[PDB]
């Protein structure tokens, strides 16, 4: 839940500050605009005033005198009737004067067309603030996210920073939007509206606000009343979205062995468990605007009575019960709203709490555009060990050296840190003791755009945005020709399959019909690799998914071919791994061994036993 | 656009009757509270100016009674209404798994298990908050309005016509701006949805994002579609600005025609001074229900892009079907025969799986090999029917497969695919599987031909240890082994291994192999394997390449005569 109310509030409002002027006429004609639609109703009650005073007026005698015409009233009974009287401006005999009435309503046209302009001149420019604003926030966001270093993404959840960077400024928007608007408007209408009753009567103001308390506690019991039922409803549907992942994402195998019935059947039982919870949940939550609406309506029962029994005791006009009658209905009218918006108010805050403690997190080191170059790929490592969090030695000791026409290979178990190693190797976290050089330059004093830009790196695991598989081959090196792309393509053996697909590097990649399956996946991202003409090239498992002849063909063709660039290779199986320039066996953080395939043959030792895992596995 | 209604008008069918009764009760709401004016120009024209405060009180009381039945109409309605719009979406769901769960592999992975989730609950949920919001909200200001003209009519009729002109240029204003608005709403959800994916997409690989130092290509992308986006949200913003103003000065400048009218009829002594504030509450409740349900009216394009994604589902024909003559024989024994069989997909440029004739007895092991993506995931599918042969013919035990009864066939075909998965709860229950009436004792033999005795069995739950809600709690090679035995305790005539053994130790795999063979020899196995430790034990041994079969025969024939699998061999002993 929320955390921070006022300071998020007020960083909120100072980020759609820095218009100063332009925020201080948007309030002002928000102002304006309420002020005149409030004063409008009155001058329309003073017409009425007129009406009634000509028409009952016309009653009487002609050329009698009110005071006089009161106390004939008053003479034959009717007491109340000459209270009345008393009541209002009129002279016996006397016409309703149409052209007061004419200019009176002229004035009243002119001052709602005034507001209506100004009403609309002060939403578009709200409407501009609220978009420029959230271009801001957007563009802020972005580069935030490329400022970041990776330790928010390693330590951070999974399914957490996506919902606080894509759905948050989405509450963003639909928070300040509506409610720097809506609320504010209701606000100064509530406020002008009881000022202006309470000009016009103080005993009926009471009554019109009474319902604010009763209003608001209604509100807040339903809320109360709901929220088991709500909580109910979640869990339901969760246990449905929970069964429809677990039938959807093992289809094949619930399609096979005939439990498809039992899968319907567990379907159905959820479906009516969550219709139920929803049916209560729903009708709870639509309950608050009828209950809310009622205690305004009691309200209006209020005020309209009272205002009748005390105009027949003459101490007000009708026009002011007129216009009281609209004051009262244009003040329940955005309580009902009101009410409601304060759980979007709190979310957009909660949204904007969260997305400002992102904006303020610490950013990685500034770089050194010292612009490094490599003409040899002397690889080397001293005294490395590097570790996640101040505690277990992750890397301990490590230090390796390498050779221009290396492809020297780490192998080891899954979790010793191979993957952490080239992370380090690519600068994604800092390195405590020890010192990383390459062609004896060393990479902590070069900038990360200029070092990872030649280097050339995969992971196990592929990224695929969504585009074609074309942009995604190409995304290695946008400038690359057309037919480079397709060179580079068919050097990883993407092109042997692709053109099984319904579109040659075309398909929706994000979209495809899960024809790509994990190894041609490591295909596509080996492709993207080679097209970015790298120097430096290592391989962190992306030797996983593919076949083994696959994976030596590749292997050889753009590594030990390629023999001007050394490259690192990371892989599980031994094999692919055999007769390579150099072999590093490491475990438990550090290099166990290191040597060619002939040597790690000759003496006995972790290597010699991972050998006797596969082809001779004496278990 | 038209698929939303398309849809409600389908799948509300069943509840017509209850949403005539929520119609009904929400006229009576609203023609009390609009009736509410006519007994206050009641109280103000006989009781004010006649000095009755008997009546005062007496329509006071009236009143009261008035709003209290509109209260009660109005909860009856949204509980009717609430009732109605929760078992439309009941239905939907019902109707949208019911006819997914008729898809084959190939329109399940057209859709994607991630996406058909949400298009099977959150895009119905979506819908359903769209049915009840009209139900209960949308349709009061068109009810507001037919009403108001009917209480004008009835209260002095000769200054109605005032408000039969004013309700009219109303709805047409709104009704053009709603028409020049929602197009824009439509492209403004999906621009959101597009720039919602850009950052998906650079969020999920930041990694991979500063591997290439691309980041000045991020930056372009993101600012391309902020700034459309911006763009179109600042369309609709102008079109919605233009909204609240003109329905508001169209209500007042009507309200002070009102008066105007309303005093010259008085002159004439045709008219009565209370049905002039009665007018004036027509109008205020007029303004209020259409402000209150026009508001909403950002809930309708998100709704119909949901609809349009439902129907997509919705109006996707299997194509596996049975063929309604099926043929069903006492059994089927493990004589697998694929003559000339081809499979490709719609619009592809070459097939990819072509020219595959190979066979393989009563009871015998075969295990095909081939390199990444050249056909050899697809053959597996095929042999079971999750695709369907485009040229060609697949027969088991001499009848066409596309002929068997596709039931029987799976109750026969003792499968574990390469989308490793399993259920939440106990190893019991995924493992219940296979049988779904097997004693204990068949489910630790199946474990023990499996290989996963050595380690479930060490687990103080046994058999009822609980696993995860997508196994995710088990390593891959105990996930393999887990399914291995489930497929164990089925005793099918064929056995159907896809690429399993890939994840597993050597030994381990070796052990299951000579346990399978020692329980089941006489049970035909099918082997689709990416190593070829796993291959040499095999009794026939058949390679695809390039969608093609390039080899057949045994191991050392293999070595002897086929050269991509001598390739093959010499790439993977160490
Ligand atoms: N959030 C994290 N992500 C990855 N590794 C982590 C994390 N936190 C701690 N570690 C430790 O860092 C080490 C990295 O190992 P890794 O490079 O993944 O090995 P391999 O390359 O063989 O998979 C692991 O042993 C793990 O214990």
């Amino acid at each position: 839940r929320t955390r921070d109310f006022k300071g998020s509030a007020i960083r909120l409002a100072r980020r759609l500050l820095p218009q100063r002027a332009l925020t201080l006429a948007v309030i002002l004609l928000g102002v304006g605009g309420i002020a005149i639609g409030v004063i409008g109703p009155r001058i329309l009650g003073h017409a009425t005033d007129l009406l009634f005073n000509g028409v009952i007026g016309r009653e009487l005698p002609a050329g009698l005198t009110k005071e006089q015409a009161v106390e004939a009233a008053r003479a034959r009974g009717d007491g109340t009737f000459a209270d009345l009287l008393s009541g209002m401006d009129i002279v016996p005999g006397q016409g309703v004067d149409f052209g007061a009435v004419g200019r009176t309503l002229a004035l009243a046209l002119g001052l709602y067309l005034v507001a209506a302009l100004l009403v609309w001149v002060q939403a578009r420019l709200l409407n501009v603030t609220v978009q420029r604003t959230m271009v801001a926030l957007r563009a802020e966001v972005q580069e935030k996210i490329h400022r970041l270093p990776l330790s928010y993404f390693d330590s951070r959840q999974r399914g957490e920073v996506l919902s606080r960077v894509t759905n948050d400024v989405d509450n963003i928007q639909n928070s300040v939007s509506m409610t720097i608007s809506q609320l504010l408007t209701s606000v100064l209408t509530v406020f002008a509206v009881l000022v202006m009753m309470l000009t016009i009567s103080p005993l009926l103001t009471l009554f019109t606000v009474v319902t604010v308390p009763a209003s608001l506690w209604v509100t807040r019991w339903i809320t109360r009343r709901s929220q088991p039922l709500f909580v109910a409803q979640w869990r339901n549907t969760g246990r449905l979205a929970a069964h429809l992942e677990e039938t959807y994402s093992g289809f094949t195998i619930v399609k096979t062995f005939g439990h498809r019935e039992a899968a319907a059947g567990k379907f159905a039982e959820l479906n009516s468990e969550t219709q139920q919870s929803s049916f209560g949940a729903q009708f709870f939550s639509g309950l608050v605007s009828p209950a809310t609406m009622f205690i305004g309506n009691l309200s209006y029962v209020a005020v309209a009575v009272v205002g009748g029994l005390q105009v027949a005791t003459g101490q007000i006009t009708l026009g002011s019960i007129q216009a009281f009658i609209q004051y009262v209905r244009q003040f329940n009218q955005p309580l009902t709203q009101v009410a409601g918006m304060y759980n979007t108010l709190q979310s957009g805050i909660a949204s904007a709490e969260r997305v400002f403690d992102l904006l303020d997190t610490e950013e990685e080191s500034a770089d050194s555009p010292r612009r490094a170059d490599v003409r040899t790929g002397r690889v080397e490592f001293e005294h490395v060990s590097f570790s996640y969090v101040p505690g277990t030695p992750v890397i301990e000791d490590l230090s390796l050296v390498a050779e221009p026409g290396s492809t020297v290979a780490i192998v080891g178990p899954t979790g010793a840190g191979k993957t952490t190693l080239v992370n380090l190797l690519m600068r994604f976290y800092d390195v405590d003791s020890g010192r990383i050089t390459i062609d004896g330059v060393d990479i902590a004093s070069v900038s990360r755009e200029s070092l990872r830009a030649s280097i050339g790196m995969v992971l196990q695991d592929t990224w695929l945005f969504a585009g074609t598989i074309y942009d995604n081959i190409a995304y290695g090196r946008p400038d690359a020709d057309e037919d480079e792309v397709i060179e580079a393509a068919t050097a990883a053996y993407v092109d042997r399959f692709v053109h099984t697909l319904p579109n040659g590097y075309d398909t929706r990649v994000d979209d495809d019909g899960g024809a790509i399956s994990a190894g041609e996946k490591q295909l596509i991202t080996i492709a993207r690799a080679v097209l970015a003409r790298p120097k430096l090239l290592v391989l962190d498992e992306a030797t996983s998914s593919v076949d083994t002849r696959t994976e030596l063909l590749i292997a050889h063709a753009m590594a030990e071919l390629r023999r001007d660039r050394t490259s690192f290779i990371i892989a599980h199986r031994l094999s692919t791994i055999r007769d390579a320039d150099l072999i590093l066996v490491m475990d438990s953080g550090r290099i166990i061994e290191r040597g060619t395939h002939e040597e790690l043959l000759a003496r006995h030792g972790r290597y010699w036993e991972m050998t006797r895992v596969h082809l001779g596995g004496i278990k | 656009s038209n698929m939303l209604w398309a849809l409600l008008r389908q799948y509300v069918r069943p509840y017509r009757w209850l949403l005539a009764v929520v119609a009904v009760l929400q006229v009576i709401s609203n023609m009390a509270s609009l009736y509410l004016p006519t007994v206050n120009a009641a109280i103000i024209d006989d009781g004010v100016a006649k000095g009755d405060t008997a009546r005062i009180v007496e329509l006071g009381a009236v009143m009261l009674g008035v709003t209290a039945l509109q209260v009660v109409c109005a909860v009856g309605a949204v509980f009717f209404g609430a009732r109605a719009a929760t078992g439309f979406g009941h239905d939907l769901r019902a109707a949208v798994f019911t006819h997914v769960t008729t898809f084959s592999a190939e329109e399940a992975g057209r859709f994607g298990a991630a996406s058909l989730l949400t298009r099977t609950t959150n895009d119905v949920g979506h819908i359903q908050q769209l049915v009840q919001l009209t139900v209960t909200m949308l349709i009061t200001a068109p009810i507001m309005s037919i009403g108001g003209i009917f209480m004008a009519l009835h209260q002095d009729a000769g200054l109605s016509w005032l408000l039969l002109v004013s309700v009219p240029v109303l709805g047409l204003a709104n009704y053009w701006i709603i028409r020049h608005l929602m197009p824009v709403f439509t492209r403004m959800q999906s621009l959101i949805d597009g720039i919602n994916r850009v950052l998906r997409d650079q969020l999920s690989g930041i990694r991979v994002i500063r591997a290439f130092a691309r980041e000045p290509l991020e930056r372009v992308r993101f600012a391309e579609a902020n700034q459309t986006l911006s763009d179109s949200a600042l369309e609709a913003g102008r079109w919605q600005a233009l909204m609240l103003p003109v329905t508001t000065l169209v209500i007042n400048v009507s309200s002070v025609a009102l008066i105007w009218f309303g005093g010259l009829r008085i002159d004439a002594g045709q008219m009565q001074v209370g049905s002039l504030i009665a007018f004036l509450a027509y109008f205020m409740q007029i303004l209020m229900a259409v402000l209150m349900a026009t508001f909403m009216l950002v809930i309708f394009p998100r709704a119909a892009v949901c609809a349009d994604r439902i129907g997509e589902v919705l109006s996707t024909q299997t194509a596996i079907t049975n063929p309604a003559d099926p043929v069903r024989p006492a059994a089927i024994a493990g004589d697998i025969g694929v003559h000339d069989a081809t499979f490709c997909y719609p619009g592809a440029d070459r097939p990819v799986l072509q020219d595959v004739s190979f066979t393989v007895p009563r009871g015998t092991t075969t295990a095909v090999v081939g390199s990444t993506g050249s056909g050899k995931s697809t053959l597996i599918s095929l042999i079971c029917r999750l695709y369907d042969v485009t040229s060609g013919s697949l027969r088991i035990d001499g009848v066409d497969v596309r002929d068997l009864d596709i039931e029987q066939l799976w109750s026969a075909i003792g499968l574990v695919p390469q989308r490793g998965y399993l259920f939440s709860g106990t190893v019991a229950e995924n493992l219940r599987y296979g049988r779904a009436d097997a004693t204990d004792d068949e489910m630790w033999e199946a474990l023990r031909v499996a290989a996963a005795a050595d380690f479930v069995r060490a687990h103080p739950q046994g058999l009822d240890m609980p696993v995860a809600q997508g196994g995710i709690n088990f390593s891959g090679g105990q996930r393999q082994r887990l399914a291995i035995a489930r497929a164990v305790i089925r005793r099918p005539a064929i056995y159907l291994f896809d690429d399993a053994f890939s994840a597993l130790d050597v030994h381990t795999d070796a052990r299951v192999r000579d346990a399978l063979r020692e329980v089941a020899a006489d049970a035909t196995v099918v082997i689709v394997s990416q190593r070829i430790s796993t291959v040499i034990e095999a009794d026939q041994v058949v390679v695809i390449d390039d969608g093609r079969v390039v080899g057949i025969g045994t191991h050392d024939t293999l070595l002897a005569d086929c050269p991509i699998y001598a390739e093959f061999a010499e790439s993977q002993a160490l």
